[PDB]
């Protein structure tokens, strides 16, 4: 049950995980999450807005 | 009670209790009672026609001796604490006569029932604990 | 197992449990039902409120003894003030509801007497003054829950303003037929030695769709002792008659302010 | 997956206006470089690898300063040197708690670490074998201690941890704990609804997440009996949120806390230092 | 023909209209509905009241002049007392709903001035004692459609019990934040030469599926005026800001008697 | 294996009685 | 002679076990076993009872 992932790059490539415990609480850190989407905060609006467009017409 | 003990060997609980009620006057006494779980945020209800406003049943005495009244699991948090908490505060269970018992002569007037709880299967329990009913002397 | 004389019924957060009932009556064979569209007249968007009011409301008791000559309630009135109920109906104009009526009344096997409950549409009663006709206050006609109780005299009032109530009399039904008949209308009997409570289920009946329930009560619940009451070893006892109603299939339209009626 | 890199565009003349918007809708300005200049290509391979939720609070921090002390006690006072009691918490220090703050709502596992430091209090009193502490969770409900030394620290069920001192820091992990789906980090109300003309107190009563949270307690003592020579130790608490969510962002402190609530001090709500102007480079 | 200034919105019997709108935020991205069986805790059937509470309740107005620090609700509290939707609150243990809240503002062309409008889940506000912490009465921190108001100075009371109230510190959004920084926040902003409404459309929003409206705010109102009402002819003027919130999705558990909170 | 889910269910007008039992039994 | 498990969930998969020792007594805990019937304790009755049924006819 080894994962093998790729590393953060450094200076100049994969690293491996056991989990030792039955419990996921015991793991280690998550993975990376690269996941985004600033437009639920940045842009909620109903209706599109198109930027080249008026924001109002 | 048997669940109250289990309870308090852990922290939270969640789902639905059961309370059996077994009417032990004799076989000629009948009557109506209105059992009745009000859940809590409102005025605790002392008279019957705030408890029938709740969930409640009412139980008609005869051959079935024994009523079943649920409190179903209705929380704001999906578990409550087991102890005394105003957050997790449960609500309210009371009893009232529907109609009255009745009796015909050479009969007992006075008589009683038995209440019994227990989980339901929709029950369960998180956070093991030690409890506050067993101790000693250092 | 199953049996004629043991029933359960759960509505919305209530259950009701009889042991000792006689079937039940399904009024005139019509279970209660939604407004079809077909059938529709007010066009908003109806409020359906579902468990919040279609439960089992328990009334104030009454008590049965041997000189008692009946009781009478009105419906939507007896539940005017019974939960969320009584706010759909009141901030809405208007109002349609079934029922299951759960009248209740144990006693003992040494225990003798009668009681025929009648579900009665448009239950339209006289008043007690012969200087006026049809002249009842809304206060007297719409008691609530407390209903009113049934005389065996009539005394009409000298003054017209004292007599702006029913003339409830037992053997004319309140309203100048005789009592005899009274079976013509779905009905249960409570007779002690067979059973311990009725079970009446009611379709809405009016001539329209939907109605002003404030104005208008579609039914009248009347129970009167057709065998009095006796107890050999004291003919001075009472006995306790409960009354529970479930409304059901409830539906409101014209919401507005809420309705707050006149009290005197 | 990387930052956003920039295309090659050169100039515009054009009824497409990106340079003008109306942040009155609620979205804020969207328009980039290349809307309003001339840009070359530049290929971004930088990342945003140490600001998502896991790297923002993938850190061991301090949240308390426990104390407790090993020596002959004959008074009440000194008994109750013997063993110390703390309500779980991250509000008694200020930095973690920040962070966490920048949101409402929160569901992570807890690694909690500890390090345990002794001082002699005297020199004239002969020396200490080395010590065993017992770190005890107490969730609520279970009874807590009144004596270092009384039946509560056999912990059949509450979860301890006996450290031997100069070991290494002692660390387990905490699941996701939470009553409800999420921790909360505000709650704007209270922990029951006082009714109309109800005889209980309105008077003494708190508001918001004081009222409803409750993450039991810590206990901690020596395990050992009195030498001679008294020992004063310290046990600082760390956390570290692991397997992060969090949910509704919201401004960050900007004055400084006075307690566990919100509440700010009157002497303290300047956090600007004046510009000179407000034509200051 | 269609615009982003022309919108107009119906819930129930009630419809509004504004022809200078500036789009709508829908909070989050994420348009309110119903609790999914996969979500679900309490286990009673719901009530649904639909058109009769999910409809626009129009609060009383305010006045904006050129010294108004700022307003602030709470919600589902502002609403608590408006028609069958403040009934199925109160006869409740549990519920929850989103909201389409509609604040208006006009003014003319020659008029000046801009409100940050925004929406607050668990809005805690600091008390008025530095005696103690988290030291707010439950009628302070409730005061329904009337709401609060914001002030620019901060004068925390000689004595605990005369500080049980909210020291709503503009500057400091009432909670220690800087102001300028409540973007963050769902919202819109009536700059009064653009438009005259802001429309934001709130999913419920809290750690657990359902709650108790009756402990717990889900969402804070604030409106604080970010540029100053100006008007060359009368800088003594006011101009009304009018709120108009209409529930979504509401849905109710665990019906008992009705709730009658403390009011002293 | 999880604790027991909560049908959907409306009520009922029957002689199907469950609230009803007889605890004699040992049940 | 590796032992690859469903850990219990955080949170927010698997964890590896191999045994050291010759004696079973020297394992960890016993997997989760979610057996159970409560019925007999429940209900330890001779003749089928059908809730919705009479107890006793
Ligand atoms: C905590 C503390 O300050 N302890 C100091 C003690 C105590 O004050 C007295 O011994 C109490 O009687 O005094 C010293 O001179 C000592 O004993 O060597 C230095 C030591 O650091
Ligand atoms: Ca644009
Ligand atoms: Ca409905
Ligand atoms: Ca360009
Ligand atoms: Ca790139
Ligand atoms: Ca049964
Ligand atoms: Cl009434
Ligand atoms: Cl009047
Ligand atoms: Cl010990
Ligand atoms: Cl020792
Ligand atoms: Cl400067
Ligand atoms: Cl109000
Ligand atoms: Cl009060
Ligand atoms: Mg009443
Ligand atoms: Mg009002």
């Amino acid at each position: 049950g080894a994962q093998v992932s790729s590393q953060k790059v450094g200076a100049h490539v994969n690293y491996t995980t056991i989990n030792y415990y039955k419990d996921s609480a015991s793991n280690a850190a998550s993975k990376l999450d690269f996941s985004q989407d600033p437009s639920k905060f940045t842009e909620p609006v109903k209706d599109i807005m198109i930027k080249t467009a008026p924001a109002l017409n | 009670t048997m669940l109250g003990e289990i309870l308090n060997y852990y922290t939270h609980w969640t789902g639905s209790l059961r309370f059996t009620f077994l009417f032990c006057g004799s076989m000629m006494a009948t009557g109506k009672i209105l059992l009745s779980y009000s859940p809590p945020g409102a005025k605790p209800p002392t008279t019957r026609k705030d408890a029938m406003l709740g969930t409640h049943i009412i139980w008609d005495l005869g051959l079935q001796s024994s009523c079943t009244m649920l409190a179903p699991w209705i929380s704001n948090t999906v578990y409550r604490r087991c102890i005394k908490d105003d957050f997790t505060e449960g609500g309210y269970i009371t009893c009232f006569y529907q109609t009255r018992i009745v009796v015909p002569s050479g009969t007992p007037t006075s008589m009683f029932m038995l209440a019994f709880v227990s989980a339901c299967p929709d029950f369960s329990v998180r956070l093991l604990r030690d409890t506050n009913h067993i101790s000693q002397r250092t | 197992g199953y049996s004629d004389r043991v029933r359960q019924i759960t509505l919305g957060n209530s259950t009701i449990t009889t042991q000792e009932a006689a079937n039940a009556v399904v009024a005139y064979g019509e279970w209660p039902s939604y407004l079809d569209d077909k059938e529709a007249n007010p066009i908003d968007a109806p409020t359906e409120p579902d468990v919040s009011s279609n439960r089992f409301y328990t009334l104030d008791s009454v008590q049965w003894k041997s000189t008692s000559r009946g009781w009478w309630w009105k419906l939507p009135d007896a539940l005017k003030d019974m939960g969320m109920f009584g706010q759909n109906m009141y901030y809405h104009y208007l109002g349609r509801s079934g029922y299951t009526v759960h009248v209740q009344c144990n006693a003992s096997k040494f225990h003798q007497g009668a009681l025929g409950v009648f579900a009665i549409p448009e239950y339209v009663m006289a008043c007690n003054t012969e200087a006026k006709t049809s002249y009842v206050s809304y206060v007297n006609a719409n008691p609530g829950e407390k209903g009113g109780v049934f005389d065996n005299a009539y005394n009409p009032s000298a003054e017209a303003s004292e007599g702006r109530k029913f003339a409830a009399l037992d053997y004319l039904l309140g309203c100048g037929v005789l009592a005899g008949n009274a079976f013509v209308y779905p009905h249960q009997i409570i007779n002690l030695r067979t059973n311990n409570s009725a079970t009446l289920v009611l379709p809405y009946v009016n001539s329209l769709a939907i109605d002003c329930m404030a104005k208008h009560n579609n039914w009248g619940l009347v129970i009167l002792p057709l065998c009095k009451l006796d107890y050999a070893p004291n003919s001075s006892t009472e006995i306790p008659i409960t009354v529970t109603i479930a409304p059901m299939f409830t539906e409101f339209n014209g919401l507005r302010n809420i309705t707050v009626p006149a009290t005197q | 997956p990387t930052a956003q890199s920039t295309p090659l565009t050169s100039g515009v003349n054009s009824q497409e206006v990106p340079a003008l918007t109306a942040v009155e809708t609620g979205a804020s300005g969207q328009a980039v470089p290349s809307d309003v200049i001339e840009t070359r290509h530049v290929v971004n391979y930088k990342t945003r690898s140490e600001s998502t939720l896991e790297s923002f609070f993938g850190r061991s921090a301090c949240v308390t300063i426990l104390e407790v002390e090993n020596f002959n006690a004959t008074t009440d006072a000194d008994r109750k040197k013997q063993f110390t009691t703390w309500a779980i918490t991250y509000t008694d220090t200020v930095q973690l708690r920040r962070k966490l703050e920048f949101f409402t709502y929160s569901r992570f596992d807890l690694e909690m670490t500890f390090v345990i430091t002794e001082r002699y209090y005297a020199s004239n009193t002969g020396h200490a074998r080395n010590q065993v502490y017992q770190l005890m969770y107490i969730p609520p409900g279970a009874p807590r201690p009144t004596a270092w030394d009384d039946y509560t620290w056999q912990s059949s069920s509450n979860p301890s941890v006996f450290y031997t001192y100069g070991s290494a820091p002692p660390r387990m992990s905490i699941p996701y704990v939470g009553i409800a789906n999420a921790y909360s980090h505000f709650y704007d109300g209270f922990a029951r609804v006082p009714l109309k003309d109800e005889t209980v107190d309105s008077g003494d009563t708190y508001y918001g997440l004081v009222t409803i949270n409750d993450f039991g307690t810590l206990a901690v003592r020596v395990v050992n009996e009195y030498n001679p020579a008294r020992i004063t130790s310290k046990i600082r608490v760390y956390m570290k949120p692991k397997h992060v969510r969090c949910w509704c962002p919201r401004p960050p402190r900007a004055v400084p806390y006075r307690g566990e609530g919100v509440d700010f001090k009157q002497d303290s709500i300047t956090p600007l230092t004046a510009v000179e102007n407000i034509n200051t480079f």
